[PDB]
RNA sequence: UCGCCUCCUAAAAGGUAACGGAGGCGCCCAAAGGUCCCCUCAGGCGGGACGGAAAUCCGCCGGAGAGCGCAAGGGUAGAAG
RNA sequence: UCCCCCGUGCCCAUAGCGGCGUGGAACCACCCGUUCCCAUUCCGAACACGGAAGUGAAACGCGCCAGCGCCGAUGGUACUGGGCGGGCGACCGCCUGGGAGAGUAGGUCGGUGCGGGGG
C-alpha cells in the first residue's frame, strides 16, 4: 500500500510505496525533511 | 583472470597507476586524453631494502615530491588489482587527500 | 603441522622416484598436490524441521575445516528442492591440512570400506584429477555409529598438477593409494 | 514447424540467390519465371516422376515450401485469412533448380522432368550435368 | 583459519593390529579397527573342477 | 588444353556480352590483367576440361600462359557463364 | 567396537551379538567365542578391547564373511544363471528352488499378490 | 477493439496506416534501490557415493549463445549478472 | 642511438586460438611461511603481509608455423539513386551514375605511443 513516512510526531510525509505482506510495520528510513534536516521518519 | 578494471572507472585526469610486484612497487602519474606518463617512481630501484610497507610509503613520499617538482596537486588513484591495503600510499604532498 | 608424515614421504621419496621414473627436467615438473575437495550432495530440505547441518560439523570434525553450504545453481523440480538455497556441502583442503587429511584417509580410512577390493583406475581420464566416492562416510577414524543419525556418503576429488592421467597415477599410487588390477 | 507464420506476400523480384546451379544428381528441372510453387505442385510433379520411371532413382526436391499461402474463406475483410488452403508454398525465382534426378538415364530423365514441368506452373529449362563447381 | 575451528591437535592413531600413525585430527586419542597389515591376504576360493576332482574319481 | 584469349583494357563488360565475349580476369599473386576469352570457344574448352585440368591462355602478345580455370560466375537467370577468372599458374 | 565390515553391536550379549555380523549365526557365535577364549556371556558395552581384537582375529582371518562370502553367494547365483541349469533358471525369474510347490504358495519368492486373474 | 509497451509491416534519418502479422501491462521490489569490494555465465567434454539424461563437486574448452522479476527488442561480463 | 624487461595507453583479431623453442644477470611470476595487516558463505587457492632458500615447470614475455580463425583486394554480377522503355501479367530490358555480399588470389601471429630498470 502507498504509505507516507512522517517526521517523528511532526510534518513531512515522505510518501513511499510499501509491499505490506513482505516487511513493513514501523518502516524506518532516515530522510531529509522540509524543516529540521535529517530524522527517523516512521511510516504513516 | 584479474579482469577487475578499476582502470576505466577513472575518467578524471592524472591517473596514479600503481604496480605491486613481488619485489618492488612502481607508481606513475599518467595523463588522460593524451596518454603520456608524466612522473614515476620505483621502490627498490630507488631506496630501502625489501621492507615493503615502509618502502611503499617512502616511494609514495618520493613520488609526491616528484609531482610537486612539476606542480600537480589533484590526481586519482588506480591499479584495479589494488585491494587498498599494506601497499600504502598514505601520503602528504598530493592534495588528492589519499 | 608442517611435518606431516605423508608430506615427508612425498618430499623425501616420491619426487625423486618420479624423477628417476619419467626423466623429468624440472623440480616443479613433477606432479604436485594442490586440492582435495569433499562434496556432500544432501538434497534434504523438507518439512518437520529438517535442519541437517549436523553433517557440516561432522565433515568439519573429520577434515579439520568447516565446510561451506553451497546453494544450488539451477532449480529443477524432479527432486523437489528449488530456488537456490538449501544444501550442498563443500570443503576444499590445500596444503598441510590436505596432507593431514590424506594421512587420515589413505592409511586409516580406506584400510575400511566394507569390501574394498581397491580404487577405480579408470577414473582420472585426461586431466590430473582423481575423483573417488565414498558410500559410507563413517570409515574415518573420528566418527562411529553414536555421532550421527543417517549415512552421509561424500565424494572427494584430489587434483594434481599433472597434465595427463599417467602422471597423476604414478603420483598417487606411491603416495599411498591402492588400485584395482 | 516453428516460429510464428502467416507471413506476407513478399515480392518475386530479381533472382540471384534465387538460382545458382545443379548440385545433386545429374539432371535438373530449372525454372525460367518467378512463380509460387506449392507443396501440392511439388508432390504432384514428384509423384509424376517417380511413377514415370517406376521404382527409379533419386529425385531431389531442392525447394521446400516455407511460406504460408493464405486464403480467406469467401468473405469480406477482417484480418488475415485462415492460412494454408493447400498449405505452404516455395517462393521460387527463376534460375532456381527445382528438381534433380540422379543416375537414371537421359531417356527417362528428359521424359520425366518434362512431366514435372508440365505439372508445374513455370516454363522451365532442363539442364544435363557439368555445372558450376569448385574443387581443385 | 578463522575464528571457528576444529583446532586439529596432534594425535597418535593406534590400531588393533599394532600400527600407529602419528597424524593430526580432532580428538587426540584415537584407535581404530583395521589399517595397513591388511594387504594381500586371506582365504581364496577353491575352483570348480578342483573341488570336483577332490570329491570323487573313477 | 590450349585456348585463345584477348586483353580487356577496361571496355564495358556488358558490351563484351553484347559481342558474345566472356569477360574474365587472369590473376595470380604475380599478375592481374582483365581479359575476355571468347565464349563460343570457352564453352567447348570448359565443358570438356573442367576445373581439374590446366588451360593455357594464348594472349595477343605471344604469351602462352598456363592457368587453372578458377571460378565462373554463372548468369543466375538465363543460363550461361557470365564471368570467368583464371588462376594463372606460377613457376 | 565394530567387528567385521562395520557391524557394531552394543549393549547385548556377545554370543548373539556376533550374529549381527553376517556370516556368523548362533552356532558359530557359540563356538568361536569360547574357542578363542572369552566368557561368551559378557555384554559388549563392557568388552575389553584386547578381547575385542582377540575375537576379531578369529572373526576375520578364519572364514569368509560380509563382502567376501556375500559376493560369492551372489557369484554362485550368477554362475547358476549360466545357460540354464534348473536352479539358476528360476533364480532368473524368482520362482522356487528346492522342491517348493508354487501352485498356491511361494509368497516369499514371489510377491504383493498380483491378483489379476479370475473367470466369469 | 478502444490507453500503454515491444518487435515487424516502415521502403538502411525520423514519423507512417489498415478489423495487417506476433506478444505483453494495469504490477512488482526495503533489497530486485545506493555505494564499496569481490566473482563469472550457459553449455559440451570427461571424472565422481545415494546422486535424473541438467542437483552439488573437480578439471579443460568454453566471449556471450546464461542471467538481468515479468512480453519483446535494444543492450550487457572491461556489468546492467 | 639500438636491441632486453617492466608497467601503461592508442588502432581494435592483419594483432585471437592452437601449435612449435626460448627466457631467468636482472626485471616479472611461481614459490617458502601465516607471526604481522587483512583474508576467503570452506580453503593465505583468490586477496594480503613477511621473505627471499629454489625454479621458469606453469603463467607471461619474445621468436618461427597457417592448422583453425580473422582481414581480404582486382575484376564481375547483385542491388540502385536518376532517366527511358517493353510486360493484360508475375516482372523484365537499355542508358546514366554509384556499387556490394559471398567467393577467389592473397595478406596475417602485431603495429605503435609514454615513463621507468638494465648491457
Ligand atoms: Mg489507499
Ligand atoms: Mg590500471
Ligand atoms: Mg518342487
Ligand atoms: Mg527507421
Ligand atoms: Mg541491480
Ligand atoms: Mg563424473
Ligand atoms: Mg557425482
Ligand atoms: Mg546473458
Ligand atoms: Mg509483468
Ligand atoms: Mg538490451
Ligand atoms: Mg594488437
Ligand atoms: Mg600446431
Ligand atoms: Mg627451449
Ligand atoms: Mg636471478
Ligand atoms: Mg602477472
Ligand atoms: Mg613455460
Ligand atoms: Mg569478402
Ligand atoms: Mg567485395
Ligand atoms: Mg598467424
Ligand atoms: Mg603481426
Amino acid at each position: 500500500l502507498l504509505l507516507e513516512c512522517t517526521e517523528c510526531k511532526r510534518r513531512n510525509y515522505a510518501t513511499e510505496k510499501n509491499k505490506r505482506n513482505t516487511p513493513n510495520k514501523l518502516e524506518l528510513r532516515k530522510y531529509c525533511p522540509w524543516c529540521r534536516k535529517h530524522t527517523v521518519h516512521r511510516e504513516v | 583472470k584479474f579482469r577487475v578494471r578499476n582502470r576505466i572507472k577513472r575518467t578524471g585526469r592524472l591517473r596514479l597507476s600503481v604496480f605491486r610486484s613481488l619485489k618492488h612497487i612502481y607508481a606513475q602519474i599518467i595523463d588522460d586524453e593524451k596518454g603520456v606518463t608524466l612522473v614515476s617512481a620505483s621502490s627498490l630501484a630507488l631506496k630501502l631494502k625489501g621492507n615493503k610497507t615502509e618502502v611503499a610509503r617512502q616511494v609514495g613520499r618520493a613520488l609526491a615530491e616528484k609531482a610537486l617538482a612539476l606542480g600537480i596537486k589533484q590526481v586519482a588513484f588506480d591499479r584495479g588489482p589494488y585491494k587498498y591495503h599494506g601497499r600504502v600510499k598514505a601520503l602528504a604532498e598530493g592534495a588528492r587527500e589519499g | 603441522p608442517l611435518d606431516v608424515a605423508l608430506k615427508r614421504k612425498y618430499y623425501e621419496e616420491v619426487r625423486p622416484e618420479l624423477i628417476r621414473r619419467f626423466g623429468y627436467q624440472n623440480v616443479w615438473e613433477v606432479p604436485r598436490l594442490e586440492k582435495v575437495v569433499i562434496n556432500q550432495g544432501l538434497g534434504e530440505a523438507k518439512e518437520d524441521a529438517r535442519i541437517l547441518e549436523k553433517a557440516a560439523q561432522e565433515l568439519a570434525l573429520i577434515t579439520g575445516q568447516k565446510p561451506a553450504v553451497t546453494r544450488a545453481k539451477k532449480s529443477i523440480s524432479n527432486f523437489k528442492l528449488r530456488k537456490g538455497m538449501p544444501i550442498g556441502l563443500r570443503v576444499t583442503l590445500r596444503r598441510d591440512r590436505m596432507w593431514i587429511f590424506l594421512e587420515k584417509l589413505l592409511n586409516v580410512a580406506l584400510p575400511r570400506i566394507r569390501d574394498f577390493r581397491g580404487l577405480n583406475p579408470n577414473s582420472f581420464d585426461g586431466r590430473g584429477n582423481y575423483n573417488l566416492g565414498l558410500r559410507e562416510q563413517l570409515i574415518f577414524p573420528e566418527i562411529t555409529y553414536d555421532m550421527v543419525d543417517a549415512l552421509r556418503g561424500m565424494d572427494i576429488a584430489v587434483v594434481t598438477t599433472a597434465e595427463t592421467d599417467e602422471e597423476a597415477r604414478a603420483l598417487l599410487e606411491l603416495l599411498g593409494f591402492p588400485f584395482r588390477k | 514447424r516453428m516460429k510464428y507464420r502467416k507471413q506476407q506476400r513478399g515480392r518475386l523480384k530479381g533472382a540471384t540467390k534465387g538460382g545458382d546451379y545443379v548440385a545433386f544428381g545429374d539432371y535438373g528441372l530449372v525454372a525460367l519465371e518467378p512463380a509460387w510453387i506449392t507443396a501440392q505442385q511439388i508432390e504432384a510433379a514428384r509423384v509424376a516422376m517417380v511413377r514415370h520411371f517406376r521404382r527409379g532413382g533419386k529425385i531431389f526436391i531442392r525447394i521446400f515450401p516455407d511460406k504460408p499461402y493464405t486464403k480467406k474463406p469467401l468473405e469480406v475483410r477482417m484480418g488475415k485469412g485462415k492460412g494454408n488452403v493447400e498449405g505452404y508454398v516455395a517462393v521460387v525465382k527463376p534460375g532456381r533448380v527445382m528438381f534433380e534426378v540422379a543416375g537414371v538415364t537421359e531417356e527417362q530423365a528428359m521424359e520425366a522432368l518434362r512431366i514435372a514441368g508440365h505439372k508445374l506452373p513455370i516454363k522451365t529449362k532442363i539442364v544435363r550435368r557439368d555445372a558450376y563447381d569448385e574443387a581443385q | 583459519k578463522e575464528g571457528i575451528h576444529p583446532k586439529l591437535v596432534p594425535a597418535r592413531i593406534i590400531c588393533g593390529c599394532g600400527n600407529v600413525i602419528e597424524t593430526y585430527s580432532t580428538k587426540p586419542e584415537i584407535y581404530v579397527e583395521v589399517c595397513s597389515k591388511c594387504h594381500p591376504f586371506y582365504t581364496g576360493q577353491q575352483r570348480f573342477v578342483d573341488t570336483e576332482g577332490r570329491v570323487e574319481r573313477f | 588444353y590450349r585456348l585463345k584469349a584477348y586483353y580487356r583494357e577496361g571496355e564495358k563488360p556488358s558490351a563484351l556480352r553484347r559481342a558474345g565475349k566472356l569477360p574474365g580476369v587472369m590473376y595470380n599473386r604475380h599478375l592481374n590483367r582483365k581479359v575476355y576469352v571468347d565464349l563460343v570457344e570457352f564453352d567447348k574448352v570448359f565443358r570438356q576440361a573442367s576445373i581439374h585440368h590446366v588451360i593455357v591462355l594464348e594472349l595477343p602478345d605471344g604469351q602462352s600462359l598456363p592457368t587453372l580455370v578458377r571460378q565462373v560466375n554463372l548468369d543466375k537467370r538465363r543460363r550461361r557463364p557470365e564471368h570467368v577468372d583464371f588462376f594463372v599458374l606460377s613457376d | 567396537a565394530r567387528i567385521a565390515g562395520v557391524e557394531i553391536p552394543r549393549n547385548k550379549r556377545v554370543d548373539v551379538a556376533l550374529t549381527y555380523i553376517y556370516g556368523i549365526g548362533k552356532a558359530r557365535a557359540k563356538e568361536a567365542l569360547e574357542k578363542t577364549g572369552i566368557n561368551p556371556a559378557t555384554r559388549v558395552k563392557d568388552l575389553t578391547e584386547a578381547e575385542v581384537v582377540r575375537l576379531r582375529e578369529y572373526v576375520e582371518n578364519t572364514w569368509k564373511l560380509e563382502g567376501e562370502l556375500r559376493a560369492e553367494v551372489a557369484a554362485n547365483i550368477k554362475r547358476l544363471m549360466d545357460i540354464g541349469c534348473y536352479r539358476g533358471l528360476r533364480h532368473r525369474r524368482g520362482l522356487p528352488v528346492r522342491g517348493q510347490r508354487t501352485r498356491t504358495n511361494a509368497r516369499t519368492r514371489k510377491g504383493p499378490r498380483k491378483t489379476v486373474a479370475g473367470k466369469k
